[PDB]
Parts: structure tokens; C-alpha cells; sequence
């Protein structure tokens, strides 16, 4: 869990500096935030190829932590 | 081992599905000009298989009204089996053998590829070298007996014996010290 | 349930100062060995109309869960009777 | 929005506006998650409770009839001088002339001979094959289908003709039989160690072999996709 | 020839009132072959004490047609009154003792062989001659099985 | 010998004679090539499944008998005329009974006389169960067309 | 304490090939920002 939320912090970083080329921290947090745990939050994107990119590898992140998590429970309670 | 990437699908299948996302992207491209901006191809099909929301780009033509709704329910096909294989890892493993006791077919006919001895001098052989139904078993286990108690358990460690038959009142008190054994 | 016990097979009695007590026995053994006896075997023992199962994967139908769908017509009917109700709390209220 | 809703929704889409348009789709979002949650777990239970099946029917089958009318020919053979080469001889010619010219020494060669990949079938007596699947390192070896016989037959004690001892060996035999002692003889002699229930072997590659019928299906679609597009062209024309 | 009522080895159905067999065909288009069977009538030979002409076929019918084609004799089916294996019992508490059903009617000489699924033991081998087996099977136990409730 | 029905091993090396709960088989050894040899066995050791059964019907019906090994050829094959192994061996009067893995069929039944069988067998194919499974329509295995 | 099924929780190592992804995915898009950024130049 901490391993993964500094690596968030790490990539809110980067957005910020990529910023530089009304995008704050507090949208970029809360959008890789939700973006984890199901998106349900209405959220707004940013701009640009790079922020697209970024976030593009950051949803693939999502979907295998959250497949594995379902599966692993699914073991214990069988189990 | 926890393959993350490699264990749910082959190789092969990771390679063909990053390539069918291309098929269908130029796809409502041309599906548009023959009745979106070359960009909005390229994110609306991967907005859809990585679970993420990039753009505003949606198919105008009725002719691609109905490829994007199969492309969506492509993606969530591919992710419920993804999770459904990796459960099937967790929860089926190898069947084991491990000895039945002492009615286990490896036991009433020996072979020279499995040892199985005691301490000598004791009441386990007593108690093989006075039925006669136990005869060929006590033959086989005659010429690999130890010393000691102490000196036939080190010998499973390092892999030179098989099986070792002695009070379960020991044998259950080394098995739960050494993690590494069990009866 | 349960394994085989007492395994013997089926035969053809005869008496014992009878003829063809020779000829009977080259006769089974050769049908044995051309394909003659399961021909009679596929035709009369083996058509298994019910197949049998442990595990049983089962397959839900429309009626297995037909209590979801009850819920969103529910819904439905009770909103129009409570968008009538909701367009007059517009009009009172 | 009501399409895109229930197989997760993805799709950028507009919400419509009012309290009867909001409540009208929370109730069905609500659908949307009990399907999609019943489905994968099903799934689940299905690769969890699935089962194998055999490569080949028996000896009827295309491969032994045919074996080059497909990819590099299947490999089956045995060791000859026995009584299923005389069987195969009298009801399979070329059969058994294919299979001749894959001619083994023995069973223990022929073992290692399928282990190493250098051969893919052995056809031999049935008690012989049964005990070493049930006695080998590991379960690698098993009989097609479920175990079964093709021509019945038993073993049985070769004495002279016109002879006095073979009605008072058939007797004891029989004797022995009503007894009990085969079965302590069987449990004794003829035990196994593998062939237990089929369970799944857990499989870990779900490769395209599997996953064809989407594929299928996407093919399917796009096609159908492309002819309602050109016969609305065809139709806007006229 | 001696058989005894078993559904997978010989079914006995009446016949029409014209007096033969009614005519029936496989999945496959191939016609079926009968036989002629006398044996009882349909309850027991305890009260109505009279035969009955029946029809026969099954897995131990077509076997005897493709005998009498490799032997070339004749024959004549027939059903066992008491409908019974057979037994050795005591007889009105005598020194000696005889055997009933299909077993006790072919040493009685009402009989030549017997076409049944008759079971090679050793008390039976001591009296008549069985031959190779045609049918390896054995004892096993049926039950009814339970429903499970989701 | 058969993997399950005779297995042969040797004596025991410190009495030189065999052990309890076997049968002491004597097999011939023909090493010289120039010259005929003289008749010269060795002192094998023989036990299994079968080896148990011929023990019962000996006690059963009072005989006594003595094992050896064929070495003329396997099981029995016929060759221009004339049967080798263990069938020819019983044809040309030199071994009274057989035993061991002979399976009763037509060929044989018309030169020899064999007995009730005590197991059954017949012909099977053997091969290596690989890695792969049965399932093309796994994704349609749930739901059905109908809802 | 010894177990036949033991079902294991996964730990930092035992799926850390997943937190790879992230950080190559970042840097060589810097790498590859750089070369953006003088793509808007160039082309
Ligand atoms: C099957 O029997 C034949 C006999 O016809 C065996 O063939 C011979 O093999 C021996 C052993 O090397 C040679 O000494 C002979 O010269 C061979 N004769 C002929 C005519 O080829 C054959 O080896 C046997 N095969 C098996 C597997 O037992
Ligand atoms: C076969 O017949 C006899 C022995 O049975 C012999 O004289 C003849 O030479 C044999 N021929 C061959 C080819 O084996
Ligand atoms: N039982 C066979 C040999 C083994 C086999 O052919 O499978 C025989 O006596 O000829």
C-alpha cells in the first residue's frame, strides 16, 4: 500500500513538472486516486500527449492490481 | 513464481490483442469520412480496453455506432477471464504422493530407489523380524539401519534417506521444531 | 457405488456328454477377435441416454435468476407512479 | 449510455436531466453490477471444476487409418512375436505395416521411447499398459479414455490335450475364486499409486487454441458492421 | 434353449393379434430380429397354468441366430416356468437334493444349453460344462442419489 | 518373465540358495560355439502374482513340480510349422503345463488345452497425458443465449 | 505451524514486476517528452 502510494506521489510529481510544457495537484491526486480504486469520481483529464500518455500507463497499473486482489480473496475464503 | 504479466495469457495472445486494438481504430476512422480526428480513433479504442477516461471522441455514423458497442463488450470478456485464470492458480496445485503408511505399495515391495531404515537394537525391529508377512520388508531395512535417533534424522536433511520409522512422540516434536519435515 | 467384487463372466451351460461342447467355445473366441461382439455391445448396452456427473458445472437460466430482472420493472412502474407524483409535487410544491 | 452501462461503463456519454431521469438509471446501474458480479464468478467455477479429454477414440480412429493426411504422421508401433501383432495383422493391413515399420524391443524401451518424444502411441496387452500407468514416477503416462479393451480375452494355463488335470485345475480355480483369494492377491500384487479422480491440471497458457470463439465473434460483427454500412450507403444513394 | 426375462440381454413383449411379431427398426434403419418364444403367460404358472406365444430379442437372441448359422442347427426358445437361476436346495427333508430354475430343467433333460447371462461359479461347474466367457463383469451396489438445492 | 507375474532375481550369496517365499527356477546357459556344450543350468529365483496362484492349486490338488526358463523364443509364435516359446514347448512333450502371461485366443486352442482364465485382458493404447485441456467455448459456458 | 492448503499473502517482492512497469513507463516517456518536445520544434 505504501509502496504503491509513493510511487502515486512519484507520478503526481511528474505530472506537475509536466505541466510546465489550471492543472494542480489537488485535481492530479485525486484523479490517480480514484483512478485505482474503480474510476467512479467524476474526474477531470488533462492536456497534451504527454499527460495522455502518462495516464494511460498509469490505468494499465489499475486494472492488473485490482484483478489480482478479487482473485487472491476469492482463494482465502475457498480456502 | 508470479509471472504478473506472463502467467494468465501466453505470449502470443498479449501480442495479438495489441494488435486487433489498430484494426478497429482506423476502422472508425473510415467508417466516418464514408458517410473523428485522426486522434480520437487512436484514444476512444484504448479508452475503452485500459478502463480509462481520455478525450471526448465518440463514433457519429450509425455504421460505427455498432462496432464500438462489440468493441466494448470485447474488453470485458478478455478482463473476467483474466481474473478467473489467475484464481484457478491459487486454489489447484500438483497432487502430492507422501507415504499412505505402512500398507503404501513402495513399502510391501521395495526397489533400490527408495531407503527406509530405523535405529537398531530397539523395539521397532522387534517388532519386523517376528511376523512373517513383514519379511521381505525387514531384509530391505536390515542394512540401512542407524546408530541412533539422532543420526538417522540428519539423514533425511541432506536427502541420503527416505523414510524413518520411529515413536510418534519424537517424530512429532521434530516435525514441529524443523520446518522442514513432516509425517 | 463402490468398486467390483466377485469378478466372473457370463456362459453358456451345457451338459457334460454333449457334442458340441467343443465347437461353442472356438466359436465365442473367434467373434472375440473380428469385431463381432461389440458390434452387440454398441447396439444394445451403450447408447447412455443420461450422463452422469460429481461436480456438475451448471449453467444459470433465464428463470436461475429471474429475480434481478423483477427488480428493474419494480422500479419502473413505481417511478411513473411517482413521476405522476413528482410532476404534481412540481405543480404544488 | 444504457448499452455502455452494464459491460462496464467506459464509453464517454451524456446523463440526462430531472429526478426521473437520474432515478431511472441508478436502478438499472444497480442491474449492471449484480450481472457482471454473478458472471465472473460462474466463469470461475468453471475453470475451477473443468475437465480433460482423450486425444484419440481408439483404434478406429483417422489417425491410425490415415496417418498421412495430416501433419508429420503419428508415430505408433509395438513389439512384434506377440498375440496383438496377430491381431492386428488379420483385421488391418496397412495398419500394420505402418506400424511395423516403427518396430520396438521392449516395454521399458518403448516407455522411454514416448517419454523422450520419439514416439506419441503404444499399443500392448492391457494388464501390462494398466500396471505401469499405476506404477510410475509421477503421472505423466495414462490410457486413453478411462481404461478399456478391445479384444476381451484372459490369461490362462497351457496344458497338454486330452489331458486328466484340467478339469480339477479349472475346479480349484474356480474354488479360489468363490473364496476371496484374488482380491488379496490383486490388493497385493496389482496395486497402483497414480490414476486417481481427473481433476484439472490447473493449465496456464489460455492461448489462442481457446480463445478463438471472440475473435470469431469480433470477425462476425465487423462484417455485419461493414454490410449494414454499405447497404445504408446503397440505400442514401437511391 | 432356455432364457430368462433381463432387459439388457432379452426383452419379452406380446404379440399382435395376428400371431406374429411386429416389425421394428434401430436408429440407423436396420431392421431388428425376433424370435418366436413360448413361455408363460404374464403373471406366474401358479394359477393360470397355461403358455403363451411371445416375442423375443435382445443381446443373447441375435448371438444364438449367428450359432445356429456357424453350427447349422435348429433350434427352439422357451422361457423357464418358476422363473428362477438356480439353486441346490433340500427336497421334503430327504438324503438327496436337486436344483431348481433354469439350472434344475437341463439336467432333467427338458433341455440342451442355456442362453442367459448365467454366472460361471463353482458350485454349478460340478454338474454341466460352461464355456469361454462371453461378458466380463461383476458385483456392485445401486443407490439413489441425493438433489442438491442452490 | 513379466514385470508383474515373475519377476527373476539371483541366490542369495551367503547360503548360495534362495530365499523364503519363492520358487527356485533354473535356467540353461549355452556359451560355447565350436563345440556342443554340456547340459549346464544356473540357480535363478522366481516369484510374483502367478508364482502365488501355482503355490495354491499345488496344495489344492496334491502334484509336485519343478520351474525352469524357456530360452527357445517368448510366448509362442508359430513359424513355417512349427511353434516356438512356451506353446511349442507343451507340443513337443517337454514342459506338461505353462504359466505366466499366455493369453487364451483361437490359434493357440487348437495345439494346447488351457484352462478357466484367472484375469482379464486385452489390447489398450498408451499415451502421455500433455498439458493441454478441452475448452473452445469456455466464455459461452456461463449465461446462455436466453437472458 | 505446518498446513496443507497455506494460502499465502502476496508481499512487495512477490508482485513487484508490476511497480516496474510504472517507472519505466515514466522515464522513457521523459526520454520520449524530450523528443516530444522537439517534435512541436522540428516538425
Ligand atoms: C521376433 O522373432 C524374430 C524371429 O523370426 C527375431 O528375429 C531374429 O532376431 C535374432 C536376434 O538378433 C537374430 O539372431 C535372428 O537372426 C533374427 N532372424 C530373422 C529372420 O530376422 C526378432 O528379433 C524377434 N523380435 C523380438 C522383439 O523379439
Ligand atoms: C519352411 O518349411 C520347411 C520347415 O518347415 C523347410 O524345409 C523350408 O526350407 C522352410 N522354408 C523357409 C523359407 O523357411
Ligand atoms: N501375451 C502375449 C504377449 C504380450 C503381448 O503380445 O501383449 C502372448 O502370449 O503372445
Amino acid at each position: 500500500w505504501v509502496m504503491m502510494f509513493v510511487m502515486l506521489l512519484i507520478v503526481s510529481a511528474v505530472a506537475v513538472f509536466v505541466f510546465e510544457y489550471s492543472f494542480t495537484i489537488g485535481k492530479a491526486i485525486w484523479l490517480l486516486w480514484g483512478l485505482v480504486f474503480n474510476n467512479s469520481v467524476p474526474v477531470q483529464n488533462p492536456k497534451g500527449t504527454t499527460s495522455k500518455i502518462m495516464v494511460s500507463v498509469w490505468a494499465f497499473f489499475a486494472v492488473i492490481f485490482l484483478a489480482s486482489y478479487t482473485a487472491n480473496l476469492a482463494a482465502f475464503m475457498i480456502q | 513464481t508470479l509471472d504478473s504479466f506472463m502467467q494468465p495469457f501466453q505470449s502470443t495472445l498479449w501480442l495479438l490483442v495489441g494488435l486487433s486494438v489498430h484494426v478497429v481504430a482506423v476502422m472508425l476512422y473510415l467508417l466516418d469520412r464514408f458517410s473523428l480526428t485522426l486522434s480520437s480513433a487512436m484514444w476512444f479504442s484504448w479508452g475503452v480496453l485500459l478502463n480509462s477516461g481520455i478525450g471526448e471522441g465518440a463514433p457519429r455514423s450509425f455504421s460505427a455506432r455498432i462496432l464500438g458497442m462489440v468493441w466494448a463488450g470485447f474488453a470485458m470478456i478478455i478482463v473476467a477471464s483474466y481474473t478467473a485464470n489467475l484464481a484457478a492458480f491459487l486454489v489447484l496445485d500438483r497432487p502430492e504422493e507422501r507415504i499412505t503408511g505402512i500398507n503404501d505399495p513402495r513399502l510391501r515391495n521395495p526397489s533400490d530407489k527408495f531407503i527406509y531404515a530405523t535405529v537398531k537394537q530397539s523395539s521397532v525391529d522387534i517388532y519386523f523380524r517376528r511376523q512373517v508377512e513383514l519379511s521381505t520388508m525387514y531384509r530391505h531395512m536390515e542394512k540401512h539401519n542407524y546408530e541412533s535417533a539422532a543420526e538417522a534424522i540428519q539423514a533425511v536433511r541432506d536427502n541420503k534417506l527416505h523414510a524413518f520409522i520411529w515413536d510418534s512422540a519424537v517424530l512429532e516434536f521434530e516435525a514441529s521444531q524443523k520446518c522442514d519435515l513432516v509425517t | 457405488t463402490g468398486e467390483l467384487f466377485f469378478r466372473s463372466g457370463f456362459g453358456i451351460g451345457m451338459r457334460k456328454d454333449s457334442p458340441w461342447k467343443q465347437q461353442v467355445s472356438l466359436s465365442i473366441l473367434k467373434s472375440h477377435e473380428n469385431g463381432f461382439m461389440e458390434d452387440l455391445d454398441k447396439t444394445w448396452v451403450r447408447y447412455q441416454e443420461c450422463d452422469s456427473r460429481s461436480n456438475a458445472p451448471a449453467t444459470l437460466t433465464f428463470e436461475n435468476m429471474a429475480g434481478v430482472f423483477m427488480l428493474v420493472a419494480g422500479g419502473i412502474v413505481a417511478g411513473i407512479f411517482l413521476i405522476f407524483i413528482e410532476i404534481a409535487y412540481k405543480r404544488h410544491k | 449510455l444504457l448499452w455502455g452501462l452494464v459491460f462496464n461503463n467506459s464509453v464517454p456519454v451524456q446523463n440526462p436531466k430531472g429526478t426521473t431521469s437520474k432515478i431511472m438509471v441508478s436502478v438499472w446501474a444497480f442491474f449492471a453490477v449484480i450481472f457482471l458480479a454473478s458472471y465472473t464468478a460462474n466463469l470461475a467455477a468453471f475453470m475451477i471444476q473443468e475437465e480433460y479429454v482423450d486425444q484419440v477414440s481408439g483404434l478406429s480412429d483417422k489417425k491410425f487409418q490415415r496417418p498421412n493426411d495430416f501433419s508429420p504422421p503419428f508415430r505408433f508401433g509395438t513389439v512384434p512375436n506377440g498375440s496383438t501383432e496377430r491381431n492386428i495383422r488379420n483385421n488391418y493391413a496397412e495398419m500394420h505395416a505402418y506400424m511395423g515399420k516403427f518396430n520396438q524391443r521392449g516395454v521399458d524401451d518403448a516407455l522411454l521411447s514416448l517419454k523422450t518424444g520419439k514416439l506419441d502411441a503404444f499399443i500392448y496387452d492391457a494388464a501390462v499398459l494398466n500396471y505401469m500407468a499405476g506404477r510410475d514416477e509421477g503421472c505423466k503416462l495414462v490410457t486413453i479414455g478411462s481404461g478399456k479393451v478391445f479384444a476381451s480375452t484372459g490369461y490362462g494355463i497351457a496344458i497338454q490335450k486330452d489331458s486328466g488335470w484340467k478339469r480339477q485345475v479349472d475346479l480349484a480355480i474356480l474354488q479360489l475364486f468363490g473364496d476371496g483369494e484374488m482380491e488379496e492377491l490383486e490388493a497385493l500384487w496389482l496395486t497402483g499409486i497414480c490414476h486417481n479422480e481427473k481433476n484439472e491440471v490447473m493449465s496456464s497458457q489460455l492461448d489462442i487454441d481457446n480463445m478463438a470463439g471472440v475473435f470469431y465473434m469480433l470477425g462476425a460483427a465487423m462484417a455485419l458492421s461493414l454490410i449494414t454500412f454499405i447497404c445504408e450507403h446503397l440505400f442514401y444513394w437511391q | 434353449i432356455v432364457t430368462i426375462h433381463q432387459e439388457p440381454f432379452v426383452y419379452v413383449k406380446p404379440t399382435m393379434s395376428d400371431g406374429t411379431c411386429k416389425e421394428e427398426f434401430t436408429v440407423n434403419g436396420d431392421p431388428v430380429k425376433k424370435v418366436i418364444c413360448t413361455g408363460p403367460n404374464d403373471t406366474s404358472p401358479g394359477s393360470p397354468r397355461h403358455t403363451v406365444p411371445q416375442c423375443c430379442y435382445g443381446f443373447c437372441i441375435d448371438l444364438l441366430i449367428k450359432l445356429a448359422r456357424t453350427m447349422q442347427f435348429t433350434y427352439e426358445v422357451h422361457l423357464v416356468a418358476d422363473g428362477k437361476f438356480g439353486t441346490q436346495e433340500r427336497v421334503q427333508n430327504s438324503n438327496k437334493k436337486e436344483w431348481n430354475g433354469m439350472m434344475g430343467e437341463l439336467l432333467s433333460g427338458q433341455a440342451d444349453m442355456i442362453v442367459a447371462p448365467l454366472t460361471i461359479n463353482n458350485e454349478r461347474a460340478q454338474y454341466i460344462e460352461f464355456s469361454k466367457p462371453f461378458k466380463y463383469q461383476g458385483l456392485t451396489i445401486l443407490v439413489k442419489k441425493e438433489i442438491p438445492r442452490s | 518373465e513379466e514385470a508383474p507375474f515373475v519377476i527373476v532375481e539371483s541366490v542369495d550369496p551367503l547360503s548360495g540358495t534362495c530365499m523364503r517365499n519363492t520358487v527356485p527356477c533354473q535356467k540353461r546357459i549355452i556359451s560355447e560355439n565350436k563345440t556342443d556344450e554340456e547340459p549346464g543350468y544356473i540357480k535363478k529365483c522366481c516369484k510374483g502374482f502367478c508364482i502365488d496362484i501355482l503355490k495354491k492349486i499345488s496344495k489344492s490338488v496334491k502334484f509336485t513340480y519343478d520351474l525352469y526358463l524357456v530360452t527357445n523364443g517368448k510366448h509362442g509364435k508359430k513359424i513355417n510349422g512349427t511353434w516356438n516359446g512356451m506353446i511349442g514347448e507343451v507340443v513337443m512333450k517337454r514342459a506338461y503345463m505353462a504359466v505366466g502371461s499366455l493369453t487364451i485366443n483361437e490359434e493357440r486352442s487348437e495345439v494346447v488345452d488351457f484352462s478357466v482364465p484367472f484375469i482379464e485382458t486385452g489390447i489398450s493404447v498408451m499415451v502421455s497425458r500433455s498439458n493441454g485441456t478441452v475448452s473452445p467455448s469456455a466464455f459461452l459456458e456461463p449465461f446462455s443465449a436466453d437472458v
